């Protein structure tokens, strides 16, 4: 569910949503790194995990189109430098 | 050519102790290698 | 897989080009079909000659369609006393996309070969990709039930020359390519064309996902796995480390070149000075 | 068919975008700064000797003797392009793979 | 580069046309200790046999040399107002005892500062035999300078030290030394165009 | 085109299979020898830095010789195997060629194959062959053989203190070797090996036994 | 012969460098020829004993 | 032997000093001699002092130093053994077991102090290897040494370079550094800079004296 | 000083109530774009030479 | 119990021993005890040393999984007291076994070490490497939806 950016999830956080008590949570956490559902490191001092990759999920039609409005934006931003690196090595491109 | 052996002869001690400047040991070990026993 | 590249020569590539116009001077086709011969290199094939075989299918059904193997035979072996190290490694054909009838061909095919390759080869100049399309069956196992089913798992395809073939490839290739431009600038030319092409990968991946958001394709679900996995995978360039990281290296690379350029521009006057001077001698000769 | 043929040796779009391995790249920047050391080190005495020495001698004593001008120039040219490559892929990976 | 050759020739000296073999040896300590790494002078000057025995006869230089090794900063520095007013004297070290005087005070400075995380401004004093202010003023004078890799918080009388990447310094030598050549090159340019 | 120096060898340098079984243990009471060999042969080959350090000038080639049977080829042979530079064994007698030229062709190329492997030792059993003191103009034999031995003398002469190839030269009959091959550059260290001694005598016995 | 500018020559009768002195080679006066081209000269000869 | 007594007295390089002792072991025991152990101990305590203790076991493993094998190759063999360890308390246990043979005997006895100096360096780095920022007390403990002697011996191994670190005395804390190494490529390039200075300056010469 | 920081010439604060100045932490230079922006200007006038 | 040594997850020994001790030590009847485990000094040796297996295989999975651990919770996951797990890691650190940097005075374990730049721009071209790699497999794939829906 979070954003790429917010995929450190507080000890706290997977306590309350997993219904587990808090120092069970990284064994929680090694079950689901070991199998290989989720990749990650878990930051113990600071009480947090790190995830980095999650297992892929069937996604609603919705959640397509989302994803193909972020491959629009995409889109947009490899057209943009190209057209600036054409443009700047104009000269120079053979 | 015996003194300029003696000279050779005391480089060749130093080096065998792996050191970089020859000493008076040196050529004294040399002169008594090359006069006395050859 | 059994095959990790695919190295197809010019020679295939004018082969292919001569059969496809031959066969379509006739005014009605839609594409043209041959047998691919090369030989192989630890898990590299480096498909070299190719021939036409006669071929034909309906328009309308893609289960009526005429492939003359014992050409196929007859043909192999009139190759094979030429050239013995050339063996069948597959086939080719130049429709501009997959048919529902290849994996059909390609077990025909197998029996000849048994790892088959086949390497489609877009007659039509596309600007940006490679005319060949390299695939190879295999068996597709479903992890959702379905019954196992043959498929065409696609290989990297490179085009890659003889050493006389490469010569008669720029006797031909004299006048049109331009050696000229320097290696910076071909590089960067490089990275131009890398980025069209991913323009252009991205783009037919948002197609694909316009026409499953209206219903004219099923979601198939083993794409959006990838997908979502090509999306995890785009880095966080706004991250600290990274950014700190990013100017170490750039300023590491920026000092080399700054060097680089000191000693080129010192260079640079040395040679002024060797041309003065020499102009001043001569002058003063005469 | 010229067309056709253009496609020998067309580097793939992938490996337009694709940057060489740093650790690699810094060894190799390195190893080719460390030789222009030695190089422009023999460049002074290649130009003190250049400054006495007769016209017939600019090239036969050229010859079996390398010369410092020329390595310099060929490993400048190296670096400014490799570094410059590597320094300007590394720019547009940066704008067209984020996140955001 | 003084203080590898007169090291080099400490073992092999006969130039007696130029100077004394003891005032060789001083100038050889002299030059080491403002040239030479710690690790360094302790094997080449301090574990010397040569410069030993003939420090054996200069007290002076012998002080000098091993108050700054074993951290004696009074000591030291008594020592080094010594040395300035002998190389006041001589035509060699003439123009440039202003300069070697206070490196070696950077020196010392940076050698008591090398091993702490931070050290009380009285501590400092205390060490080197003088007052407060006098700290405050020469580590301040070297900071600016950028020859302490330390701050000063005065506030509190408490010296921090830092430790600044090699990165940087080897930065700021390249752009002052690139300047430098690209100046002579522009220079260069200049007499030759016209 | 310019081949690569290293490339156009009919002699070739001592493989990895082609190193002789003999050990320094092996050889019993040459003790003197040994250290002549060593300090003329495989210590400038690791220490050259400290032969010029003190002032020493390395010598450029090695004679071995003695009578029959004391040792000279055995001791080649334990260099060979317990050296970390290159070993390329040769016999004078290979040089003499029917094809006119081929010989000092291949004695260039023996010593430019030895500097493009540097560190290198070059071992010339039976020197005897082509250094012979007694040329005879008229024969195509002697003009040979006197090509080949000028040949060797040059490529001994050009080789300055840098190149790090080191020269042995093994003979039983050196009172009929050219006195021009011992001049100094060329061979500047005769070792010889003489007769056991009593003390000489039991080493070998016990080794061998 | 180095410090009179004087060409040296060493005779040691060696026939590896009769090549040199001449293909005669039946006297060694035939040498002069060689040392009138160098002169001044210094025939140089040691006797081993 | 009495040449690699000297050489070791005057502490020397001890190469030299074990290449003596090497020949005098090899002459005492081709005549099978009863000194042959003695100038072995010392064969064996050069290679404590250059700080190589792991060759000290196979040099007691060769054949001619297997008729050796007794209490002061047992002891020369354990101190190597203290030193391949690092372990400052085995040196101690090691020179409480086998006091008569090394104790006593004078030529070790003289650098007994310098073996005990050199332990005590790698075994202050073997403890703090594993931390990055640890108490002073704790090092003391696991030494087994006085607080201040342990500040002391720290800040002059700091002074020395032969860790990278810092003392803590507010809170008598040895914090280590993980520092990394200077960039050759700026070394390289400054002295480039140099030289192609003096090139530049080659180039002023003969342009001014052309022009 | 409260003119020193605005302008940008020293990175620092000011504690009224205390009265004293806090110098801002030195930021690495070496991780910002202020080398590669020296390096470029230096780039540029070697290539214009 | 071999699965318990293949597995990428904590083991516990008080678990371990509690399931196991018994058919390894005293063993059973039906099941004879191998001399491996036994109530003799060997056996008490090869006791230990299963006990130093066990927390060193807890060690490397910690190292494997966390970034950074409490000297507390890396002593209470491995079945030991703070000195002890201390110990035991300062051990595995020395002999270049597993690295681990141990901050005593916060009493904090960091198993990540310093990211070389070169290491943090080669994961990045790394990332950017695979990408690629996928995108094309995807435009692959869509190409043979492509042709079987059309
Ligand atoms: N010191 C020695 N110890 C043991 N064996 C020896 C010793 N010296 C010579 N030999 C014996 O010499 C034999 C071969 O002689 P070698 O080839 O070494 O002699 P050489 O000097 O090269 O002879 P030649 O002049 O006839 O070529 C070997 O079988 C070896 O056992
Ligand atoms: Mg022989």
């Amino acid at each position: 569910t979070r954003p790429a950016n917010h995929r450190q999830l507080t000890f706290e956080e997977i306590a309350k949503s997993a219904k587990i008590t808090v120092n069970e949570v990284e064994l929680l956490v090694m079950k689901a790194l070991s199998v290989g559902l989720v990749k990650g490191s878990i930051d113990e001092v600071d009480k947090r995990v790190h995830m980095t990759w999650v297992q892929p999920r069937v996604l609603d039609l919705q959640q397509i189109k989302g994803m193909k409005d972020r491959l629009e934006f995409w889109c947009t931003d490899v057209k943009s430098m190209e057209m600036l690196v054409e443009h700047q090595a104009h000269d120079i491109l053979t | 050519a015996e003194v300029k052996g003696v000279c050779t002869e005391a480089g060749m001690y130093a080096l065998r102790e792996r050191r970089v400047h020859v000493t008076q040991e040196d050529f004294e070990m040399a002169v008594a290698k090359v006069m006395q026993k050859d | 897989l059994a095959v990790q590249k695919v190295v197809v020569h010019p020679l295939v590539l004018l082969s292919v080009v001569d059969h496809f116009n031959r066969i379509g001077k006739v005014g009605n086709q839609k594409r043209v079909v041959g047998v691919l011969l090369g030989s192989w290199q630890k898990k590299v094939l480096d498909v070299s000659n190719s021939f036409a075989v006669p071929f034909d299918e309906d328009d309308k059904d893609d289960s009526v369609w005429f492939l003359d193997h014992d050409y196929l035979e007859n043909m192999y072996g009139m190759f094979k006393k030429v050239n013995a190290r050339e063996r069948i490694v597959g086939w080719y054909h130049t429709g501009p996309k997959l048919h529902k009838n290849d994996i059909a061909i390609n077990e025909l095919m197998k029996r000849y070969c048994p790892n088959s390759v086949l390497v489609i080869i877009d007659v039509k100049p596309k600007d940006l990709g490679l005319p060949t399309e390299a695939y190879i069956s295999v068996e597709e196992v479903h992890d959702d039930g379905t019954p196992t089913s043959k498929t065409f798992e696609h290989v990297t395809s490179e085009i890659g020359a003889e050493e006389a073939e490469e010569v008669g490839v720029e006797h031909l290739l004299r006048d049109i390519k331009d050696t000229t431009v320097g290696t910076l600038s071909q590089r960067i030319t490089n990275q131009v064309h890398g980025l069209k092409g991913l323009n252009s990968k991205l783009l037919d991946i948002r197609s694909y996902l316009e026409k499953v958001a209206t219903g004219k394709l099923p979601i198939n679900h083993q794409i959006i796995y990838q997908l979502q996995d090509v999306f995890n995978l785009l880095p966080d360039v706004s991250l600290q480390e990274f950014v700190k990281a990013f100017y170490l290296k750039t300023n590491d690379q920026m000092v080399v070149v700054y060097l680089a350029s000191l000693i080129r521009s010192v260079v640079a006057l040395h040679n002024l000075i060797n041309n003065k001077i020499a102009n001043r001698d001569a002058e003063k000769k005469e | 068919e010229q067309k056709m043929l253009l496609n020998l040796h067309k580097k793939s779009w992938m490996e337009g975008l694709t940057l060489q391995d740093y650790s690699e790249h810094c060894k190799h920047n390195e190893s080719v700064v460390k030789e222009m050391l030695e190089l422009a080190k023999n460049y002074n005495k290649a130009v003190e000797e250049e400054d006495k020495m007769t016209p017939e001698q600019l090239a036969i004593k050229n010859v079996g003797k390398q010369d410092p001008k020329r390595h310099l120039e060929e490993h400048v040219d190296v670096l400014m392009t490799s570094n410059i490559v590597q320094c300007l892929a590394a720019m547009l990976d940066t704008v067209v793979f984020k996140l955001i | 580069q003084a203080a590898e050759l007169f090291l080099d020739t400490v073992s092999t000296f006969t130039s007696y046309e130029l100077m004394d073999y003891k005032t060789f040896v001083t100038y050889t300590v002299y030059v080491s200790m403002i040239a030479l790494e710690r690790p360094d002078l302790r094997e080449k000057v301090i574990k010397g046999a040569e410069i030993l025995e003939v420090l054996h006869s200069l007290p002076a230089v012998r002080q000098y040399l091993f108050s700054l090794y074993e951290c004696r900063y009074s000591v030291f520095f008594q020592s080094l107002a010594v040395v300035e007013q002998e190389m006041k004297k001589d035509w060699l070290f003439a123009p440039h005892y202003r300069y070697y005087v206070r490196e070696m005070r950077i020196h010392a400075y940076s050698q008591l500062l090398e091993s702490y995380r931070s050290l009380t401004l009285g501590y400092m004093a205390e060490a080197f035999g003088v007052g407060v202010e006098f700290i405050d003023q020469e580590l301040s004078r070297f900071i600016a300078a950028g020859r302490l890799h330390c701050k000063i918080d005065k506030v509190n009388e408490i010296v921090e030290t830092n430790r600044p990447d090699s990165k940087n310094w080897q930065y700021q030598e390249t752009i002052k030394k690139g300047d430098l050549l690209l100046n002579r090159v522009q220079k260069l340019s200049r007499v030759i165009n016209m | 085109d310019v081949l690569p120096p290293e490339a156009d060898s009919s002699i070739m340098m001592l493989t990895s299979d082609q190193k002789p079984d003999v050990m320094y243990a092996d050889i019993g009471g040459m003790d003197i020898q040994k250290q002549e060999v060593r300090e003329a042969v495989e210590l400038p080959l690791t220490h050259f830095e400290l032969y010029k350090q003190i002032g020493i000038d390395p010598p450029r080639g090695v004679l071995m010789y003695g009578p029959p049977g004391c040792g000279k080829t055995m001791l080649a042979k334990a260099v060979a195997h317990h050296t970390t530079a290159a070993f390329i064994r040769v016999v004078g007698s290979e040089f003499v060629q029917k094809y006119l030229g081929e010989g000092p062709r291949m004695v260039r190329d023996v010593f430019r194959l030895a500097k493009e492997n540097a560190p290198a030792i070059i071992f010339i059993d039976e020197i005897d062959a082509i250094a012979t003191k007694r040329f005879d103009a008229q024969t195509g034999a002697d003009r040979e053989v006197q090509r080949i031995l000028l040949e060797l003398l040059n490529q001994m002469d050009g080789f300055d203190q840098n190149v790090n190839v080191k020269v042995i030269m093994a003979t039983n009959r050196a009172d009929t070797l050219d006195p021009a091959l011992l001049r100094p550059g060329r061979l500047d260290r005769k070792i010889e090996f003489p007769l056991p001694d009593r003390r000489q005598k039991r080493l070998i016995f016990s080794t061998i036994t | 012969a180095h410090h009179t500018d004087c060409t040296f020559i060493r005779v040691s009768g060696s026939e590896l460098v009769q090549k040199f002195i001449g293909e005669g080679a039946r006297m060694v006066r035939e040498l002069f020829v060689m040392a009138r081209e160098h002169a001044p000269s210094i025939i140089f000869m040691d006797e081993i004993d | 032997m009495q040449s690699g007594i000297i050489h070791a007295a005057e502490e020397k390089d001890w190469k030299t000093a074990y290449s003596y002792f090497y020949e005098a072991f090899e002459g005492y025991d081709s005549i099978d001699s009863p000194k042959a152990i003695t100038s072995l101990k010392y064969m064996l305590l050069c290679k404590i002092m250059l700080n190589t203790p792991e060759d000290v076991q196979a040099l007691v493993s060769g054949k001619l130093a297997l008729r050796y094998a007794g209490r002061q190759t047992e002891a020369l063999k354990c101190v190597a053994q203290a030193s391949k360890n690092r372990s400052l308390a085995d040196f101690e246990k090691a020179l409480t077991d086998y006091r008569a043979e090394l104790r006593d005997d004078p030529i070790i006895s003289t650098h007994l102090a310098k073996l005990y100096d050199n332990l005590l360096e790698q075994n202050l780095i073997r403890v703090i290897e594993p931390f990055s920022r640890v108490q002073i007390e704790h090092i003391s403990s696991l030494i087994k040494l006085s607080k201040a002697d342990v500040e002391r011996k720290l800040s002059q191994m700091i002074l020395d370079k032969k860790f990278h670190g810092i003392l803590d005395q507010g809170e008598g804390v040895l914090i280590i550094f993980d520092e990394p190494p200077v960039d050759k490529t700026y070394e390289a390039a400054l002295e480039t800079i140099q030289n192609m200075s003096k090139v530049v300056d080659s180039l002023y010469n003969k342009a001014k004296k052309l022009t | 000083v409260a003119k020193a920081i605005r302008d940008g010439v020293i990175e620092a604060s000011i504690n009224h109530e205390k009265g004293y100045v806090q110098s801002k932490e030195m930021i690495d230079i070496y991780s910002t774009r202020e080398p590669q922006l020296a390096f470029h200007q230096r780039i540029s006038f070697c290539l214009d030479i | 119990l071999l699965k318990l040594f293949t597995t990428m997850e904590l083991m516990r020994w008080s678990t371990l021993v509690e399931d196991y001790g018994m058919e390894l030590r005293k063993g059973s009847l039906e099941s004879p005890a191998t001399d491996v485990f036994g109530s003799t000094e060997e056996g008490e040796k090869r006791w230990k040393d299963l006990k130093n297996r066990v927390v060193e295989h807890n060690i490397r999975i910690m190292a494997k999984y966390y970034t950074r651990i409490t000297m507390k919770r890396m002593a209470q996951l491995l079945d030991l007291s703070v000195d002890e797990s201390e110990a035991f890691l300062s051990n595995l650190v020395v002999n270049k076994t597993i690295f681990a940097k141990v901050d005593r005075l916060a009493g904090i374990i960091n198993f990540q070490r310093p990211k070389d730049p070169n290491n943090l721009l080669n994961d990045w071209s790394q990332k950017l490497n695979s990408l690629m790699s996928l995108v094309n497999k995807t435009t692959h794939l869509i190409a043979k939806e492509e042709m079987i829906h059309n």
